[PDB]
RNA sequence: AGAACUGGCGAUGCGGGAUGAACCGAACGUAGAGUUAAGGUGCCGGAAUACACGCUCAUCAGACCAAAAGGUGUUAGUUCAUCUAGACAGCCGGACGGUGGCCAUGGAAGUCGGAAUCCGCUAAGGAGUGUGUAACAACUCACCGGCCGAAUGAACUA
RNA sequence: AGCGAAACCACAGCCAAGGGACGGGCUUGGCAGAAUCAGCG
RNA sequence: GCAGUCGCGACAUUGCUAUACCGAAGCAGAAUUCGGUAACCCUACUGAU
């Protein structure tokens, strides 16, 4: 209803440190360093006590509200993949044909190539983006484990493992050859 | 707009009120007063105590309910010094009237104690752990002629919920190590509470324990740490 | 329903949008009012399509007798066919049939669910009563299969007659 | 297929590793998909899923209403 | 389609309407100064990209009658309620004994179905809203018990 | 290479839109490049 | 179309009278179906100075 206030409040902990430009937003940490920017979105920062921070919307709608109420749950996804960092173990099963993930720096960009799936001779890849790094899991067969500091970037790279292994139209129940996310978390999970 | 989207209704402040009064028409025909916070019980185990001594009221409800009704402070209180009950008083709403022996009330509900499932923060009694192959109702913990394996029916909820490496080899459950949920004496999860629950296995004891006693003519509050 | 259906059939400026609208209207009700037997038709054919392929000219064995002891696996060994053999009170409820050669013949291996009425059982006594076959009643000397070796006996000699 | 082929693959190795979470994500998409839907397919598309809606949502209003009166 | 009265046309210039005889003003000697009607004041177009209060992203909006209704679009009002004895929501716990009520019956025990919807305890539990297993099993919403914090949900008008 | 008409002619030849009935010279737009021969499409 | 069940009475209601790409249907494979992206004349015409 046009409010004339509106701020939300984000935690830093200690470990970590945050650098305010105009709309570029720098995180580090342990675990390393994110330099988000929300030039889009138009909201205000305030420091408290070096620890509390406020991000607030003046005269802004229900839209403005609701855009400015996000750059809260993006910096804390910022903090915890700075902290902790957000892992992504997938488990990828087949029915007859063994379903082989190989990773290769073909050109250069950490290709992660997946062979035999569905028994088709083409190769589906997909090319690592930076700062997530992938491996295979230990004692637990065939399933991938990527790791890294930005949400975004692990989540986007898991959607892409997956979708470039869709099923060719075939029966949904049947084939269940594929690739899809068994469990994610924290790599330092507490 | 935009806003967000059976055949049991609510009780309501109607049922509180109703609550109320029976409290307030029934606290002082009795002798003993007793508060426990049953925060975890199985209606069976409740049914048990309940019926351990049909002459006792038994007394339960919201907690500010209860305050109000025995008296939030002096200022309101029902009996004298019958506020510090209330204010002493901070778990579930647990609550007695009896006329039976203060000591021998004690000491029963002292010695009562049932199986249940450890609840979460709890110790684990034992390095529970189900075994490297077929898993089994009650988790591998008893020879599999006396046990009988897991339906595959639930195997995703313990897949993802449970956050186990469960698969299914020809319709049964079965996990290629044996998975610890918890070591000897560990810190119990809300997910190992949930997979005994699933299991049907009575991991722990519970004892139900008095929080405060008051005793009506003398009109005074006392301490009971019957743990 | 195929009678409904063959009736359906059989049955089919301003005043001429009226009669379009007219027969227009006329074909949707009578579409509405099939509807059940549409329904009944769609439920059927659901479960027909896939029926087993039983052919009586082939050369068939039959496996009968009481509720699966473990019978199932003889007839999974003897065809590759997978068929379950789960010994709760009634494994299957359907008929399973198996193809395999022998002395380069084709021999084809049909199951029974059980036989005690139910709808189940009837199916596998017609099949056996109007299907030339050479057929194998299973009974137990052990524990297995529940109920008692008199009771199977006796139920052999009351299906004799037609068996 | 031996008349249940279809239950049998899924009683034997269950559905896809994440089916039940994709059908849930589907489910609760579909709040936002039926906004979609009216806004768009105009035309005699539109004004056949309107008078559906609105048939729909008379249907529900008269079981809640039943079910109601039913206590 | 028919009776009937008033105003333009007829016999009619002029201003504006992209343009239209029937739309609004205005009815006419040749000229100058000044003030206006209707219509306009971003350019073609002479005049403020004037001030003040709000609404709308329209994916060919808006400047021009079939449509009652729908939209998890947006923005304001009326009627009910619950509220510091705790507004909605979020997280955890109980979610009962008789009972596996009776029957169709190899099985419908709460969930293939019919009649009923029985009583006891309460803080509350439907002979059970669903998932699901061959039936049991397990989860469960609605009903209640613990942490968080205060206005919220429903039915309508616009 | 020479001689040498007739018919016809208010006036000429780029289109879209509206003109609530007719648009070819009304109106709003795009554009129009002098002059000039040929195969008919 | 008429009639009826629901002071005007909104939906239900009963009587007679091409290819290619997507999600699905009980899609085992193939094949098939459903819903979407939707497939002697003006101006002349063209060659050319």
């Amino acid at each position: 209803m046009k409010y004339i206030q509106t701020e939300q409040q984000i935690e830093v902990p200690e470990g970590v440190t945050v650098s305010i430009k105009s709309r570029i937003v720098k995180v580090v940490g342990p675990r390393g360093t994110l330099t988000k920017n929300l030039k889009h979105i138009d909201v205000t920062f305030t420091k408290v006590n070096n620890q509390l921070i406020k991000v607030a919307v003046h005269n802004g709608g229900r839209k403005h509200v609701a855009a400015l109420r996000t750059v809260k749950s993006l910096v804390d996804n910022m903090i915890t993949g700075v902290t902790k960092g957000y892992k992504y173990k997938m488990r990828y099963v087949y029915a007859h044909f063994p379903i082989n993930v190989n990773i290769v720096e073909k050109d250069g960009a950490k290709f992660i190539e997946v062979r035999n799936f569905l028994g088709d001779k083409k190769i589906r890849n997909v090319p690592v983006r930076d700062g997530v790094t992938i491996e295979f899991s230990t004692n637990v067969k065939d399933e991938i484990v990527l790791s890294g500091n930005s949400v975004e970037d692990v989540s986007q790279n898991a959607a892409d493992l997956q979708q470039i292994c869709r099923v060719r139209n075939k029966d949904i129940r049947k084939f269940l050859d594929g690739i899809y996310v068994s469990h994610k978390g924290f790599i330092t999970e507490d | 707009r935009s806003k967000r989207s059976a055949q049991t209704d609510k009780k309501g402040r109607e049922n509180k009120e109703r609550i109320f009064d029976e409290v307030r028409e029934a606290l002082d025909t009795y002798r003993y007063v007793w508060v426990l916070h049953l925060d975890d019980v199985r209606t069976p185990v409740l049914q048990e105590i309940r019926t351990s001594w049909a002459g006792s009221k038994l007394i339960m409800g919201k907690r500010k309910v209860l305050q109000k009704a025995l008296g939030e402070k002096r200022e309101e209180e029902y009996k004298e010094n019958l506020y510090q009950l209330s204010k002493l008083c901070s778990g579930v709403t647990g609550l007695l009237f009896t006329d039976e022996d203060v000591n021998t009330v004690k000491e029963y509900f002292k010695s009562y104690v049932r199986s249940d499932y450890s609840r979460p923060n709890t110790k684990a009694p034992l390095t529970f752990t189900i075994p490297e192959g077929i898993v089994y109702s009650r988790g591998g913990q008893i020879p599999a002629e006396e046990d009988v394996p897991m339906i595959h029916s639930l195997e995703p909820t313990m897949r993802n919920k449970f956050e186990i490496p469960t698969k299914i080899k020809a319709g049964k459950i079965t996990i290629d190590s044996p998975y610890l949920v918890c070591t000897e004496g560990e810190k119990l999860d809300v997910r190992q509470a949930l997979i005994l629950k699933q299991f049907g296995i009575a991991a722990s004891e519970f004892k139900v324990k008095v929080s405060a006693y008051y005793d009506n003519d003398s009109s005074t509050v006392e301490s009971t740490n019957i743990n | 329903s195929l009678a409904a259906i063959s009736r359906a059939k059989s049955l089919v400026l301003f005043q001429c949008k009226q009669l379009k609208r007219a027969a227009l209207g006329r074909m949707a009700t009578i579409v509405k009012k099939l509807r059940d037997p549409l329904a009944y038709l769609e439920q059927v054919r659901q479960h027909i399509g896939r029926l087993p392929s039983i052919d009586p000219n082939t050369r068939t064995l039959l496996i009968c007798g009481y509720p699966n002891v473990g019978k199932s696996s003889f007839l999974r060994c003897i065809t590759k066919s997978d068929v379950d053999v789960q010994p709760y009170a009634f494994t299957t409820k359907s008929l399973y049939v198996g193809h395999f050669d022998y002395k380069y013949l084709r021999f084809q291996a049909i199951d029974t669910p059980g036989i005690l009425m139910n709808n189940i059982e009837m199916q596998s006594i017609y099949a056996i009563a109007h299907l030339r076959s050479c057929v194998l009643y299973f009974m137990d000397l052990s524990e297995q299969c529940g109920f008692t070796i008199e009771a199977q006996v006796k139920l052999f000699h009351s299906i004799k007659p037609l068996f | 297929p031996q008349n249940d082929y279809i239950e049998r693959h899924i009683k034997q190795h269950g559905k896809r590793l994440d089916h039940e979470e994709r059908k849930r994500k589907r489910e609760a998409r579909e709040s936002h998909k039926i906004s979609e839907r009216a806004q768009k397919l105009t035309g005699w598309k539109g004004k056949q899923f309107a008078k559906k809606r609105y048939a729909e949502k008379v249907s529900m209003r008269k079981k809640i209403k039943a079910h109601e009166q039913s206590k």
